[PDB]
């Protein structure tokens, strides 16, 4: 049986600029099977007001999801996307590259 | 949504009959024909979904999707083919729209007609050719059945008959079938 | 432009998670949803909810309840063919495309544990099997000629008619154009290396063409292509980069753009 | 196949009734239809699979239970004369156009009262001597008269065995009082044999009419005999 680990991409809605309101996206894709856990983090802590699309289906049989939150980037604040799936022994924390 | 097929058709034994069906459905997922003998359950005959003619013994079913048209073709007609034929179309939501049915009547091939009206101790009009039609009773106290075909299988013989009866004193076999156009040569013993 | 309609089914045996989920899409947009927990088929786009009366949802709720049951049994049979225990997945995808050039495609496919299992060919009316278990199923399915004809008709006629109907319902969303906002970023990276990034955002539909050209000609060098990603507001973003006269060329919904560096 | 019951039933207005339907073909979908003269079958309720049911085109006055994968029962909570019809249960393997398999049909007649319910009188009319000498054939006629409702099955029995060759029974009965809304009925049938077969004095002919009327549980307060489901026959022997 072939299990496929998620691809995890962290990026802003608009080109980022410190002190300017934006949205932080985490696009989780190409995974199989479907059970998955996604959280957005601010300085290692779980962000509560996080929206997400329903589980979506790709033509190659894998799945994808989009998680997002309204945020204002700053030099000091570190943002990340934390994902757990069967293919991962521990939750994977993927840092936002700050655009 | 509408399915249209003729109410009734009459054809002769040994010949061919084509039963047309036009469908006006909300989308199309197939066209079915079912056979339903009198007092019996409908039974599946055919299914067409793409263009063409599909043959199954003496029965063939045709479909023209661009014309929204189908026919059921019955060849070498037998008396047992007398039944109702139901056309049904399947719409976009996989729901069947059933036609009101076509009643198919088969006229036997009467080789040696010998029309006669007999009194039985009830009047029996029998052995007349299939072209002859029996009219219903005009008087409420007089009862007249429609023509019925019997088949004496071992003798390879078929015959038409109709029955008339009344407990009225004025009733006689000579007058029983006066409302019908009967052969001039009808035997009245 | 090119448009598509597709319906997916996902079955999970012994789940941790619904046992069955079915989702419909028009292009990248979810249009419908059903699962074994709600047991209701519901719209996922407001233009679907506003244009389809309650009888559509009531009828398809019944159809999906029936399909859910069949999917469960088929998955049990596949597990028995493979001598598999525990949790396994079964998926189906049906659909069609109406291309800008006027041509149409139609497809129907199944997967077991996320890998191709059976692929229908509507032009030859046959199923392509990947292994001996898929071959057993292919033989059972191909014995029913009427069902093969029915599937070809559905893909070629019904599916396309549903797609055109939904495209009209969702025209303000599906047929709009939001042009891209494109910029070129230049950066010296490792000492002596200069990278050029052509970045596009705020566009709809997601389909976009981006390339780098040298002195008005196609490059021999390697271009790195960013994925086309949803921005979260209904629009998309993408990029293309090169290392080193260079210009970025972008094509989106019949409009060509050049950014000379 | 599909097994449905009962074949016939008389009900008084306001009475309850359950029609049974079962199939052992492992079909998922089951259907209840009514069939009435001059129109296509009309779906009352259907069941796409075990665990679900939904209304058809004519659900008012009915309800259903998909009891299990095999069984789909139809209930009439308070019978009305408009529910007089022929009911058919059907099943299909799936929901996408696999052929429908039908049950035998259930003929229900809903009456305000049971006071006009009567079994048939049955009489046999022996062949005409003129027919015998003119054709060398002999036609016996059976008349089943004064029955109500139209719930009958006529059959011919020659020497204790049912015959079909040389038989023709009217497909529909005629109304004895066509102007009356509760007219009683008459049905005729013919059996034709050779002159020699009829001339044999050991040959026995019987026309049998199975009538479906009232059951043991039906109340009866009239002076006349309770018109229950019964067989009424008339006979004739061969004559030289
Ligand atoms: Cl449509
Ligand atoms: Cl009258
Ligand atoms: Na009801």
């Amino acid at each position: 049986m072939i299990q496929r680990t998620p691809k995890i991409q962290v990026y802003s809605r608009h080109p980022a600029e410190n002190g300017k309101s934006n949205f932080l996206n985490c696009y989780v894709s190409g995974f199989h099977p479907s059970d998955i856990e996604v959280d957005l983090l601010k300085n290692g802590e779980r962000i509560e007001k996080v929206e997400h699309s329903d589980l979506s289906f790709s033509k190659d049989w894998s799945f994808y999801l989009l998680y997002y939150t309204e945020f204002t980037p700053t030099e000091k604040d570190e943002y990340a996307c934390r994902v757990n799936h069967v293919t991962l022994s521990q939750p994977k924390i993927v840092k936002w590259d700050r655009d | 949504q509408n399915i249209d097929q003729p109410t009734e058709m009459t054809a002769t034994e040994g010949a061919i009959v084509q039963i047309n069906c036009t469908y006006q459905t909300s989308g199309f997922n197939g066209l079915f024909w079912y056979q339903q003998h009198a007092g019996e359950a409908p039974t599946f005959l055919s299914y067409n979904v793409l263009d063409g003619l599909e043959e199954k013994g003496r029965f063939s079913s045709f479909l023209s999707r661009s014309k929204g048209y189908s026919y059921l073709l019955l060849k070498e007609l037998q008396m047992k083919d007398s039944a109702s034929y139901l056309c049904a179309g399947m719409d976009s939501n996989y729901q069947l729209i059933w036609g009101a049915g076509t009643k198919l009547i088969i006229k036997p091939d009467i080789q040696n007609p010998d029309p006669a009206v007999y009194q039985l101790r009830v009047c029996l009009f029998t052995d007349f050719d299939s072209q002859t039609n029996v009219s219903q009773s005009k008087d409420s106290d007089v009862y007249i059945t429609d023509k019925c075909v019997l088949d004496m299988r071992s003798m390879d013989f078929k015959s038409n008959s109709a029955v008339a009866w009344s407990n009225k004193s004025d009733f006689a076999c000579a007058n029983a079938f006066n409302n019908s156009i009967i052969p001039e040569d009808t035997f009245f013993p | 432009r090119t448009h598509s309609l597709r319906y997916f089914r996902l079955g999970v045996s012994d789940p941790i998670v619904p046992e069955f989920i079915s989702v419909g899409y028009v292009d990248s947009h979810p249009i419908t949803t059903y699962d074994s927990v709600t047991r209701q088929k519901e719209p996922r786009a407001p233009w679907m909810a506003e244009n389809l009366a309650p009888d559509h949802w009531e009828r398809y709720t019944q159809l999906l309840r029936g399909w859910q049951q069949m999917f469960k049994v088929e998955l049990k049979r596949l597990q028995r063919h493979y001598n598999h225990s525990g949790s396994h997945t079964y998926q189906r995808m049906i659909g069609c495309e109406l291309l800008e050039d006027g041509s149409t495609t139609g497809f129907l496919q199944y997967a077991y544990d996320g890998q191709d299992f059976l692929i229908f060919n509507k032009d030859t009316l046959s199923w392509l099997a990947v292994d001996n278990v898929a071959h057993t199923i292919k033989q059972a399915w191909e014995a029913n000629q009427h069902e093969l004809l029915y599937q070809k008709n559905w893909l070629e006629e019904e599916c396309i008619a549903w797609l055109k109907r939904f495209l009209e319902y969702g025209k303000d969303t599906l047929q709009r154009t939001e042009p891209p906002l494109v910029r070129v970023n230049r950066k010296e990276t490792f000492p002596g290396v200069t990278a050029l990034f052509c970045k596009a955002h705020g566009f709809y539909p997601p389909e976009i063409y981006m390339t780098w050209m040298k002195n008005g000609e196609e490059i021999v060098q390697e271009i790195d292509y960013g994925d086309i990603l949803p921005s979260g507001d209904g629009t998309y973003q993408a990029w293309a980069s090169i290392e080193l006269l260079y210009s970025c060329h972008v094509e989106h919904s019949g409009v060509h753009m050049v950014l000379q560096v | 196949g599909v097994t449905q019951t009962p074949k016939f039933q008389v009900l008084k207005t306001g009475q309850s009734m359950t029609l049974q339907c079962a199939q052992d073909m492992n079909h998922n979908s089951m259907y209840w239809y009514r069939q009435d003269p001059g129109m296509g079958l009309r779906l009352i309720y259907y069941s796409a699979s075990e665990g679900t049911t939904d209304k058809g085109e004519v659900p008012n006055g009915y309800n259903v239970s998909r009891l299990n994968k095999r069984e789909f029962s139809l209930r009439l909570e308070s019978a009305a004369p408009s529910q007089t019809s022929v009911y058919f249960c059907a099943s299909t393997l799936g929901q996408e156009g696999q052929p429908q398999h039908f049950g035998e049909g259930s003929r229900l007649t809903v009456l305000e009262d049971l006071k006009n319910v009567f079994p048939p009188e049955v009489a046999v009319f022996e062949p005409s001597e003129a027919e015998i000498s003119h054709t060398q054939k002999a036609t016996l006629v059976c008349l089943a008269t004064g029955f109500y409702p139209d719930h009958v099955e006529l059959s011919w029995w020659v020497n204790g065995k049912e015959v079909h060759s040389g038989v023709c029974t009217d497909p529909q009965p005629l109304k004895e009082q066509p102007a009356l809304n509760d007219s009683r009925y008459a049905l005729s049938s013919r059996l034709r044999v050779s002159a020699t077969f009829w001339q044999n004095p050991r040959n026995h002919f019987r026309c049998q009419v199975q009538f479906y009327g009232l059951s043991e549980n039906d109340e009866w307060t009239q002076d006349r005999a309770k018109p229950v489901t019964q067989i009424v026959s008339a006979e004739a022997w061969g004559r030289a």
